[PDB]
């Protein structure tokens, strides 16, 4: 129970959220993809997301 | 070749050839242990390694 | 004049989840061994021993 204002303020601040899911594909582009395609370094993914 | 899997640090076709249960080659030297029973002869334990 | 037919309204939110912005304490980068490391020609870094 709130005045129009204040539920319109509510709403958008609900559906406009910065969030997005996290995916193991997204995590490993999000490391830089020159390093990803050298030798020197082995990237590996232990963490279970 | 093992010298290469220890020298460049990569495990990706072995983990991948290994994973899906698939025949696989290892050239290189190994330390082995000696075991003489019949038991671990009848419950496998030569491939849990 | 407060109205409560209009007042009234629900909300829409995701059930529960977590905050995660570090983003690099889910990848491992353990490198090679410093004598043997190559350039992008796949040619050791240093070739002079």
């Amino acid at each position: 129970i709130l005045h129009p204002i204040d539920y319109a303020f509510n709403e958008y601040f609900l559906q406009h959220q910065l969030v997005e899911p996290l995916n193991n594909d997204i995590i490993f582009n999000y490391i830089p993809e020159r390093i990803r395609n050298d030798v020197n370094y082995i990237l590996n993914m232990d963490r279970n997301l | 070749n093992l010298e290469e899997l220890m020298r460049t640090g990569s495990y990706a076709q072995i983990t991948n050839m290994l994973l899906n249960n698939q025949p696989v080659a290892l050239v290189g030297a190994l330390p082995f242990v000696t075991d003489s029973s019949v038991i671990s002869l009848i419950a496998i334990l030569d491939a849990t390694v | 004049q407060f109205d409560f037919r209009n007042s009234m309204h629900m909300l829409t939110s995701n059930l529960t989840f977590t905050v995660y912005s570090d983003l690099l304490a889910f990848v491992s980068a353990d490198t090679v061994e410093p004598i043997n490391a190559v350039a992008f020609d796949n040619m050791r870094i240093m070739n002079e021993l």
